[PDB]
């Protein structure tokens, strides 16, 4: 099953303040109007990077696991949520399809429908990073049409090989793609509108001009 | 006996952190977290988000920085500079200049 | 010219208004 | 004839405040260790050298 | 004239096949011999710009 992503999955590409300005970047991003997979469950591929989101109420989701095996032979990445905060470790566990009940040769450790939570999980080869957002929403199961950017939480200096992930409300998964984007910054440093450059010829025109408004005419 | 080892994992114990006093409103050479430059460092009201470290103008040139030892978001003005031109009457008539 | 004002004319003011790193 | 340029009056560096005592005084000021063959290893990490 | 000046400024950040367009990278990372080759690439680029 599938659902429209609208304009979600934008995130701050660098630790740079900009104001009242349009800036452009090429990176792994979720395409606009892409089909996310609908859920309300299995192990899934990571591809080059994951977008993950859920219609939260009481922080139901307990965590995530990432790796090549997710099943010993290497320290697979483990992430867990306690209250408003996060516990992280890399572990050679070999649990069955109930890892939340299973509860390791470790080399790293760290600790930090009313709502929508959104996350991006990314490998840069210059180590691994996480970006996030939390908002209220209308109680609809499908992702509402609206805009805000995801903000960085951590860099994990871990070097772990990842090709799949698993999870410990409705929820959604999509995949990042190497794409150019245009990003609009308000006065207060904040990404506040965007264009996916490849989306359609009008979007490509906006990105050709480095603008959001296009006057009448013809443009190469 | 203390043992020192180096692996491929990122080191969490460094204890270097080259730093100095921070001087406002004068032309100064500077480094912030490895961002080197020279100019007049000044105060600012520019609302950096908590993860943002540096700020840039329309032509990509740096205009602001976070002080890593405080909450200060500085604005960086370039060095004051300009062409120098000599006004002269013809040397056949006078040697005075401005 | 308007003497009450840069002592431009009225039509010169429209022209100076419409027309719009280191 | 030339370009004027107000020179750097002095030089500045800023990095995060390391400024965190490393757990090392608990070993040198200790009053009980072990034998030479049954030595211990206190893994020290996440501090300021 | 705005497009000309902004394009002339943005070309400072282009690498022209050199290791970085931030000149202080080359001056801190490389010994004078190899640094001269990388700077000469940036000079050739900025000058042609």
């Amino acid at each position: 099953a599938y659902t429209n992503s609208f304009t979600r999955g934008v995130y701050y590409p660098d630790k740079v303040f900009r104001s009242s300005v349009l800036h452009s970047t090429q990176d792994l991003f979720l395409p606009f109007f892409s089909n996310v997979t609908w859920f309300h469950n299995p192990v899934l591929p990571f591809n080059d990077g994951v977008y993950f989101a859920s219609t939260e109420k009481s922080n139901i989701i307990r965590g995530w696991i990432f790796g090549t095996t997710l099943d010993s032979k290497t320290q697979s990445l483990l992430i867990v949520n306690n209250a408003t905060n996060v516990v992280i470790k890399v572990c050679e566990f070999q649990f069955c399809n109930d890892p939340f009940l299973g509860v390791n040769n470790c080399t790293f450790e760290y600790v930090s429908f009313k709502n929508l939570r959104e996350f991006v999980f990314k490998n840069i080869d210059g180590y691994f990073k996480i970006y996030s957002k939390h908002t209220p929403i209308n109680l609809v199961r499908g992702l509402p049409q609206g805009f805000s950017a995801l903000e960085p939480l951590v860099d994990l200096p871990i070097g772990i090989n990842i090709t799949r992930f698993q999870t410990l409300a409705a929820y959604y998964v999509g995949y990042l793609q190497p794409r150019t984007f245009l990003l609009k910054y308000n006065e207060n440093g904040t990404i506040t509108d965007a264009v996916d450059c490849a989306l359609d010829p009008l979007s490509e025109t906006k990105c050709t001009l480095k603008t959001f408004t296009v006057e009448k005419g013809i443009y190469q | 006996v203390l043992s020192f080892e180096l692996l491929h994992a990122p080191a969490t114990v460094c204890g270097p952190k080259k730093s100095t006093n921070l001087v406002k409103n004068k032309c100064v050479n500077f480094n912030f977290n490895g961002l080197t430059g020279t100019g007049v460092l000044t105060e600012s009201n520019k609302k950096f988000l908590p993860f943002q470290q540096f700020g840039r103008d329309i032509a990509d040139t740096t205009d602001a920085v976070r002080d890593p030892q405080t909450l200060e978001i500085l604005d960086i003005t370039p060095c004051s500079f300009g062409g120098v031109s000599v006004i002269t009457p013809g040397t056949n008539t006078s040697n005075q200049v401005a | 010219p308007d003497p009450s004002k840069s002592k431009r004319s009225f039509i010169e003011d429209l022209l100076f208004n419409k027309v719009t790193k280191f | 004839t030339s370009n004027f340029r107000v020179q750097p009056t002095e030089s500045i560096v800023r990095f995060p405040n390391i400024t965190n005592l490393c757990p090392f005084g608990e070993v040198f000021n200790a009053t009980r260790f072990a034998s030479v063959y049954a030595w211990n290893r206190k893994r020290i990490s996440n501090c300021v050298a | 004239n705005a497009q000309a000046l902004n394009t002339l400024v943005k070309q400072l950040s282009s690498n022209f096949g050199a290791i970085s367009s931030v000149l202080n990278d080359i001056l801190s990372r490389l010994d004078p011999p190899e640094a001269e080759v990388q700077i000469d690439r940036l000079i050739t680029g900025r000058l042609q710009s």
